[PDB]
């Protein structure tokens, strides 16, 4: 038995009304609960048996469906709601869904894009790491694309993105394509293309090995 | 079975 | 007043542990209680259970012969942790179960479990800068295990900085890059330094990130 | 097989602090301390500390 939550991540403002599904692997009758959790800190029990809400949660709260299919509706949502929901399953074990992100709505903001070539002291040691910074924009999705002489590279590189900013509600992000220090020196011109809703068109920054 | 009912 | 404090965690080699969790405001003999653990970063993955009486104990298929619950109804609750694997790494919550229906309702605060298998202190490299904005930045790069923290120039220097979760890269070790703007006419008579802490190795060192 | 604790001062161009490891004895430490410094780049001259069990790599 798995749960499969829709949508991951959904962006909202104060007084929405924001719902989460929940999909179960096998019926499940009603043997289905809600929680939230907020970084750092431990969950807490929302929804059970589907529509029952546990005491002490806010009248704003409330859960639907029955069998496989699962509904969590938040009414006019509070600042304190901006946090990770998680269904789960207590029929055979305890199982729980991917998890459902709310996040703070706010204008869309392209990214601030800057490329860094790999560092002297680690090409003494024949590893070449390139990275690429995208700077406090909004929404999160935003794609980035490394270039090699040209040729798109795919399945050499990372990212990890920042939680939303106190202040301005925007992420950034961090890409490293690492390359070894013989095949860096191989090519020439290594660049970032950055996709964003931001951006009426891609956005590349670009070095050439070599200053 | 595990997901008997394990309170009072 | 149902109180959930945790107790017990730490670090450890690929060894033995025991994690506590002391209960109150409620009557603890009469319901049953759970450990579920979380990785960082991932969902709850659920471990053990056992009644209110200590008769029925049901495991994971991941800590079976491992990890065993137990309860002294000083009213607190037990996992014993043994033989740990590198995969046990997480924040171990345990969590008592409803009245009507057998599934979790109140949390502990959570106590976290790391298991180091070999320490590897980080490298760390410049990220050098070159509208009126630079960024600059370092990549704390092959440590094992998490965490590192980096400051810049001990502290004085916070606004504009953001420091970004690790990635685990292929090789088993963690890399994160810590970045910060500052305005580009400062990069000829103000120097900026990375201070990076790996507490499991012991390791503060501060890299300068010259301009190029 | 007890290990002990050894500790590394980094007087490098631009990187500079402490770190330390666990060793049988003192020259298995400085083989871990000079793969340490190799893989930040550093190269320098190497000297030690009997009594503080600390190892010094100065850059040039």
């Amino acid at each position: 038995i798995q749960m499969t939550q829709s949508p991951s991540t959904l962006s909202a403002s104060v007084g929405d009304r924001v719902t989460i599904t929940c999909r179960a692997s096998q019926g499940i009758s009603t043997s289905l609960a809600w929680y939230q959790q907020k970084p750092g800190k431990a969950p807490k029990l929302l929804i059970y048996k589907a529509s029952s809400l546990e005491s002490g949660v806010p009248s704003r709260f409330s859960g639907s469906g029955s069998g496989t299919e699962f509904t969590l509706t938040i009414t006019s949502l509070q600042p304190e709601d901006f946090a990770t929901y998680y269904c789960q399953q207590y029929k055979r074990y305890w199982t729980f869904g991917q998890g459902t992100k709310v996040e703070i709505k706010r204008t869309v903001a392209a990214p601030s894009v800057f490329i860094f070539p790999p560092s002297d002291e680690q090409l003494k040691s024949g590893t070449a790491s390139v990275v690429c910074l995208l700077n406090n924009f909004y929404p999160r999705e935003a794609k980035v694309q490394w270039k090699v002489d040209n040729a798109l590279q795919s399945g050499n590189s990372q990212e990890s993105v920042t939680e939303q900013d106190s202040k301005d509600s925007t992420y950034s992000l961090s890409s490293t394509l690492t390359l070894s220090k013989a095949d860096y020196e191989k090519h020439k011109v290594y660049a970032c293309e950055v996709t964003h809703q931001g951006l009426s068109s891609p956005v590349t920054k670009s070095f050439n090995r070599g200053e | 079975n595990p997901n008997a009912n394990p309170n009072a | 007043q149902v109180q959930l404090v945790e107790s017990g965690g730490g670090v450890v080699q690929p060894g033995s542990l025991r994690l506590s969790c002391a209960a109150s405001g409620f009557t603890f003999s009469g319901y049953g209680m759970h450990w579920v653990r979380q990785v960082p970063g991932k969902g709850l993955e659920w471990v053990a259970i056992i009644w209110f009486d200590g008769s029925q104990k049901y495991y994971a298929d991941s800590v079976q012969g491992r990890f065993t619950i137990s309860r002294d109804n000083k009213k607190t609750l037990f996992l014993r942790m043994n033989s740990l694997r590198a995969e046990d790494t997480a924040v171990y919550y345990c969590a008592k179960v409803h009245d009507d229906e057998p599934t979790q309702d109140y949390w502990g605060q959570g106590t976290l479990v790391t298991v180091f298998n070999q320490i590897k202190g980080p490298s760390v490299f410049p990220l050098a800068p070159s509208s009126g904005t630079a960024a600059l930045g370092c990549l704390v790069k092959d440590y094992f295990p998490e965490p590192v923290t980096v400051s810049w120039n001990s502290g004085a220097l916070t606004s504009g900085v953001h420091t970004f979760p690790a990635v685990l890269q292929s090789s088993g070790l963690y890399s994160l890059s810590s970045v910060v703007t500052v305005p580009s006419s400062s990069l000829g008579t103000q120097t900026y330094i990375c201070n990076v802490n790996h507490k499991p190795s012991n390791t503060k060192v501060d890299k300068k990130v010259e301009p190029k | 097989p007890a290990v002990t604790t050894y500790k590394l001062v980094i007087n490098g161009k631009t990187l500079k602090g402490e770190t330390t490891t666990k060793a049988v004895d003192a020259e298995t430490a400085e083989k871990a301390f000079k793969q340490y410094a190799n893989d930040n780049g550093v190269d320098g001259v190497w000297t030690y500390d009997d009594a503080t069990k600390t190892f010094t790599v100065t850059e040039h």
